[PDB]
């Protein structure tokens, strides 16, 4: 087994105990850990509805919800000082991006037949250009493959990447003459700030995602 | 590429899939019923 | 507040200097009770 | 609660799964061709 | 070997191109939450409008993309 | 009405009780989750309006 | 031709500029001006016919420039010089107010007046 | 290098059992209290209809 | 031959800053479009015919640079 | 060579440029969001989501921009 | 190797350039929050948090720009 | 030396930086004043927040210079 | 040595173009001023210290570059 196969069953462990004994006794009040996961529910509930609302909504409610909790527990794992930086092998991230992509492709050929195609055909424009906007309709889709799982990557990548080189530049300003020693508290408050900043844009990224795969979603449920 | 060409792309590839199928599984087997059962056993009080 | 409840407020400040003549006076100074009228009956005759 | 409740999500999800079999198998190709770079 | 030099430096310059999509996607949302705070109701007509507008100014940044592309790749 | 009203004061349940126990006294409780399930929806309708959502829209 | 008014008297209802204190800041009138409507606020207001100006303390209200450059200002009473102390006390009290408390927009109505005062 | 991250985390933890925990135990506490008081407010209305 | 190939690839990439200014462009149009309809409501079937007019001019300034982009090319 | 590598590492420089369109540009998309927001007051229900749906789009152009910096610099 | 070296530096500053857009960012949400509570009075309890949220996202691009210019100054 | 030649070129391309600080801050600085002289009075919750974008604009500012310095020195 | 002393008077020329921002940075704060003063001018005393701070401020982001500007051409 690999450094990230082992890292994989961790974070799959630390989801089995928040609500294995993060619920305890099956109280009707609920322990106070599991108000937390509550109002993450409540919140992909009324966003997912928000978007592909509709009788198949709820059909779509647990990816839409795992989709949520994978990347929110992964970018804050994966911020623990010395922790195996599953998102920083950027194949998973970037192939469940295109996973979900060619599912949305299948999934809306299925659907909509082969005027699935007519998601591509936006609206009625002159006719010089009706042909223009299903070419650069379709760059477009296909952009949407890479966008979802390129925007997640670059940013955990290079937060984790940044804060690291800090780190060292910061060990290396200790270890000059004592007068450093002094004063050398404003590098280590950025490293602060930086890994404190890390938590922030990996709960944003994980609402974002699946939202914007729900967005996607949205498209391919309902044709416009 | 600090880790972002090893030959071992399909190893993570395989344990990476693998891994989602079973939060999926998970969470909606196991787990979302039980947040469902917190709200339709509240509402039940409600209504009784 | 209403807007216009709002002029009418600063404008009874505003006859504060002071000259000032008895009809600007009785104009600043209200004299009525509303006497709401619920549906035949009627809430208390409050002063305007 | 912990119970094992009946979920449709092995036909809901079925596109999903389709795209996940076929990047599985282009990756493995792709994984080879990688390790001769 | 120039060539192969500049190869590399010309997908860098075609980047630069970019920017000025961002920006313009950008405004189009901007234009988006300002319109539906003015008028409130006009949300469902405007929605399509925008989303057309906003494909057509990626469309132009995607062209920029494409010419990156074919430097590096060749 | 009398052994009601003696029951409901005897053993009112207002913060514990076990969900199983009342999945136990209610198979009603599992008759609506699985019904719920089967249709794919998640929302409780009548949760919502005496039980706030916390939501970040 | 403006057209000044009170429904106490009218004032005005030829005139070169007028200067007014309105939602949209300060507006001038002067000749063509673009036919606008404007919520008068408590305010000091100028009157200027020729080089001759006279002066106006003005409880808001409502301003409009009608299209045939006609500015209709229609505000509840009125001169500064009429206006122009013991209005400061009474202001002072009024703060005390704000303690307690429709009574509450009163005292905050109160300190709008103060400042309109302050201006004079 | 990585022992500047550990100083951080810990003071991370730091500010979060300064600001974030009880925040969060007001925040946690309010939604608790609210629940158990609609369950309880139940309660109390029905021991009142067998009255009725 | 080296360096003439390599001044082409050059000159490409610096074609795509053009691009730039159409990108911005066609957003500015669109901007206003969404501003005027949310502003009239009803203008939105007349004002319609003259987007699409302002978003083609403002594609068209770039489609010259993107054609002198594939003749370098 | 000394001269591939160096075309490598000034190519990356040059294509880190890019960002600075899209940093702007989500200001812009939350900027539209408080305005409204301090505009309509109860709008932001449904507003909130849609400018959400506009960030995502106008950063992922700069993350374009990135990736190629990625490209060249990494590989 | 000198021009490697040189390269390093050069490709540092050329990155350092990207910075610019975020600092405009930054300002335009704080702009935004100044506008906003000047417009309601009273939105700011919701607009406060919202304005925190719009200056994290335009600093982030920023970051990430900074990362480049220190991948490329240090290696 | 070609890398004495480099390190005072690219001192001089990092100072670039400083400029989108210099705009953003007068923006603060404007919209302050337009916000106080519509109000008059939001000024004592507003100082606070227009000082603190201040910084904020001029912290990336900063480390601009910072790697300025770091070219220019080192 | 040349190539030390041309580099030093390329390099100035390059550090100098970071003083626009500031350039039209300052134009925005006295814009500010005068529309504000216009919109009503008994505000004009309590914005005036808040306008001179103003003014200092965005000039100094200037005067930073400017202090990189003089220690390459002097130094």
């Amino acid at each position: 087994l690999t450094t990230f196969s082992l890292y994989t069953i961790i974070v799959l462990l630390v989801i089995t105990s928040l609500y294995t004994l993060t619920n305890n006794n099956n109280k009707i009040i609920g322990s106070r850990w599991l108000i937390s996961q509550e109002a993450i529910y409540d919140t992909i509930m009324n966003m997912t509805k928000g978007q592909i609302g509709g009788k198949n909504w709820g059909l779509y409610f647990p990816m839409i919800f795992t989709l949520f909790m994978f990347i929110f527990i992964a970018n804050l794992i994966s911020m623990i000082p010395y922790s195996f930086a599953l998102s920083a092998h950027l194949v998973f991230i970037i192939s469940l991006s295109i996973v979900i992509w060619l599912g949305n492709t299948i999934l809306g050929l299925y659907k909509h037949g082969w005027v699935f195609f007519s998601l591509f055909v936006p609206a009625g424009t002159p006719l010089p250009l009706v042909p223009l906007l299903v070419i650069i309709e379709t760059l477009s889709y296909f952009a949407r493959a890479i966008s979802l799982g390129l925007r997640l990557g670059s940013n955990i990548l290079a937060g984790h990447l940044l804060m690291v080189i800090l780190a060292g530049l910061t060990f290396n300003f200790m270890l000059i003459n004592l007068f450093t020693l002094v004063f050398g508290f404003v590098p280590l408050a950025m490293i602060l700030a930086i890994m404190m900043l890390e938590f922030a844009i990996g709960i944003i990224q994980g609402y974002v995602w699946a939202i914007l795969t729900a967005s996607y979603l949205k498209d391919a449920v309902y044709l416009h | 590429m600090p880790q972002l060409v090893p030959f071992y792309f399909m190893n993570q590839l395989t344990y990476g899939f693998l891994l989602m199928i079973t939060l999926l599984i998970l969470f909606s087997q196991f787990f979302l019923p039980m947040i469902l059962r917190l709200y339709v056993s509240r509402l039940f009080i409600s209504k009784l | 507040i209403s807007y216009a409840a709002y002029l009418n407020v600063a404008a009874q400040a505003i006859r504060s200097t002071e000259l000032q003549t008895a009809s600007v006076l009785n104009r600043s100074q209200t004299d009525a009770f509303y006497t709401q009228y619920k549906n035949a009956s009627e809430p208390t005759p409050i002063t305007k | 609660m912990l119970k094992r409740f009946p979920t449709p999500i092995l036909k809901v999800y079925w596109p999903f799964f389709v795209a996940g079999a076929a990047v599985y198998y282009g990756m493995s190709k792709a994984a080879d061709l990688s390790s001769n770079t | 070997q120039l060539v192969l030099a500049a190869k590399y430096i010309g997908a860098g310059i075609s980047t630069i191109g970019l920017l000025g999509a961002g920006i313009g996607i950008a405004i189009v949302f901007a234009a988006l939450i300002n319109g539906v705070s003015r008028n409130p109701s006009i949300k469902d007509t405007v929605f399509p409008m925008a989303i057309l507008g906003f494909a057509l100014s990626e469309a132009t940044g995607l062209f920029c993309l494409m010419v990156s592309f074919l430097l590096l790749f060749g | 009405l009398q052994s009601t009203l003696d029951n409901i004061q005897s053993a009112r349940p207002f913060d514990e009780l076990t969900v199983d126990d009342l999945t136990k006294i209610k198979p009603e409780i599992d008759a609506k989750v699985e019904e719920m399930v089967k249709k794919g929806k998640w929302d409780v309708p009548g949760y919502k309006d005496r039980f706030g959502n916390l939501n970040v829209m | 031709k403006l057209q000044f008014a009170l429904p106490h008297e009218t004032l005005y209802s030829e005139v070169t500029q007028v200067n007014l204190p309105a939602k949209s800041g300060r507006i001038g009138v002067l000749a063509n001006h673009v036919p606008t409507v404007e919520q008068l606020l408590p305010g000091v207001v100028e009157v200027m016919e020729g080089s001759n100006s006279k002066k106006f303390f003005i409880s808001g209200g409502f301003a409009t420039v009608q299209p045939d450059s006609q500015l209709c200002v229609t505000a509840i009473e009125a001169p500064l010089e009429s206006f122009s102390e013991n209005i400061k006390n009474l202001l002072a009290e009024a703060k005390k107010n704000v303690s307690s408390s429709r009574e509450a927009a009163e005292a905050a109505i109160q300190v709008e007046v103060l400042e309109n005062l302050q201006s004079v | 290098d990585e022992s500047i991250l550990l100083l951080t985390f810990l003071g991370f933890t730091g500010l979060v059992a300064k600001y974030l925990a009880p925040a969060y135990k007001d925040f946690a506490d309010a939604r608790m209290k609210k629940v158990s008081d609609v369950l309880n407010a139940s309660r109390n209305k029905h021991v009142e209809a067998v009255k009725d």
